[PDB]
């Protein structure tokens, strides 16, 4: 149980695509498990993203379940990237002690998979991303009640975004992302 | 099947292997390693691509097509022969700027990019011959671009090694700790004997716990007779070596014989 991943890696594990990225700050340990399960443990992290999913996103339904115990700022969300337009999208089902909604442009309200999400958009200018330093938008769907298991009909959220001028491009990857930022905690998620 | 990781196929060693779009539609691979980039360094001037004669004009649009299907494309440098090395620390810099602006995410105004606007996802250090010449400085120089990248491995640095540990010609760059993946060849000069394959792979795995270590196998006995393992035998060996925590999958040489034998299909 001492063996773990602590540097950036990307690939497939037990049929599922997986990605772990960190800026190096603090101590973050990631571990792939059976099927589509992963776990992560971090302490005074800088910034990291982690999770299993699909190497090519789509309007698929996403099943997730597990435990998510942060001590600070952390996210649990369906997460992915699209190119042309460059988009980084979140479908947040759970988070720690910080909600980025109050610092983003509230743009609408969608209801899907048992709750109502608040939709936000935000522009990143010359910020790092999956194709280098670039300018892109962040699409957000933030659940009002925080669950640790369920299904995500990504077609619903992708429809309201396109309905509100937030169009996606060619999907890049799509995962259930446990993301931390200047915090500590632990998470164990199964993706299906 | 006992392969819990990636399936990497090596491309560009026989003209009749088909296209690059062909491999990404076979539904059997997760990563393609373009091969090779024969000569560099010895001659400070021209950098020699060698893919045995493939219609180089379509590799670019093919590189972009696979990434749309979740595939990852790697550029392999070196090989067996072709007069490659990095004589001076200056040759690594020129090789770096060649990779960054011609293949990778960098852009100049007067450089030619054989692969168009498509970007190769990383460089594979297929350093079979040569010496210990300045690949560690090239590794650090390529890895540095990852600071512009978020939530991904922007520029992946992998290596293809001898079977016996340590590889005298790659142990320098491997010590950096910057290599994401290591492919352990079972099938070229420095063959492992069958009675020491598992022990040699486990030594490589335990030495680099922060690198995903993959096993390199041939797809047909025509490539290496004393190193070939039928799919059933390879699955038995995987049942032991996949218990390593950093086991990364299998790398198959090559696309040509994987077409003829259907090796990865029976695996």
């Amino acid at each position: 149980e001492k063996r773990a991943i602590t540097s950036n890696e990307q690939g497939t594990n037990n049929g599922y695509f997986y990605s772990f990225w960190t800026n190096g700050g603090g101590s973050v340990s990631y571990n792939n498990g059976a099927a589509g399960q992963y776990s992560v443990n971090w302490k005074d992290c800088g910034s990291f993203t982690s999770g299993k999913g699909w190497a090519t996103g789509s309007a698929r339904n996403i099943n997730f379940s597990g435990s998510f115990n942060p001590s600070g700022n952390a996210y649990l969300a369906v997460y992915g990237w699209t190119t042309s337009p460059l988009v980084e999208y979140y479908i947040m089902e759970n988070y720690g002690e910080y909600n980025p909604g109050s610092s983003m442009a509230h743009k609408g309200t969608v209801t899907s998979d048992g709750s109502v999400y608040d939709i936000y958009a935000h522009q990143q200018v010359n910020q790092p991303s999956i194709v280098g330093t670039a300018t892109f938008n962040q699409y957000w769907s933030i659940r009002r009640n925080k669950r640790s298991s369920g299904t995500v009909t990504t077609a619903n959220h992708f429809n309201a975004w396109s309905r509100l001028g937030m169009g996606l491009g060619s999907h890049n990857y799509q995962i259930v992302n446990t993301e931390g930022y200047q915090s500590s905690g632990s998470a164990s998620i199964t993706v299906s | 099947s006992q392969n819990t990781g990636d399936t990497v196929i090596i491309w560009g060693r026989n003209k009749d292997e088909g296209s690059l779009r062909e491999a990404c539609d076979a539904g059997r691979y997760t990563t393609v390693i373009i091969s090779f980039l024969s000569a560099f360094g010895y001659i400070p001037g021209t950098y020699k691509l060698d893919i045995s004669g493939h219609q180089v004009s379509a590799v670019g649009p093919d590189i972009k097509y696979c990434q749309s299907k979740g595939k990852l494309i790697l550029l392999a440098i070196g090989g067996q022969g072709g007069e490659y090395s990095l004589p001076s620390s200056q040759a690594a810099v020129d090789l770096h700027d060649h990779l960054w602006y011609s293949y990778l995410g960098g852009r100049r105004n007067g450089v030619y990019r054989p692969f168009g606007d498509a970007n190769v996802n990383g460089i594979d250090f297929f350093i079979d011959q040569g010496a210990r010449e300045h690949y560690n400085e090239l590794a650090k120089m390529l890895y540095d671009h990852n600071k512009d990248y978020r939530a991904t491995v922007g520029v992946m640095v992998t290596a293809t090694t001898r079977c016996g540990y340590p590889d005298h010609r790659l142990d320098e760059a491997l010590a950096t700790g910057l290599f994401h993946r290591i492919h352990v060849k079972m099938f070229s000069d420095g063959r492992c004997p069958a009675w020491s394959r598992r022990q040699s792979f486990e030594k490589w795995a335990k030495t680099y716990p922060q690198s995903r270590v993959l096993i390199g196998v041939v797809a047909s006995p025509d490539v290496d007779k004393d190193a070939y393992m039928p799919p059933e035998a390879l699955n038995n060996l995987l049942q032991f070596i996949n218990k390593q925590p950093n086991f990364g999958g299998v790398m198959v040489w090559d696309r040509f014989y994987d077409k003829k034998t259907g090796f990865t299909a029976h695996l």
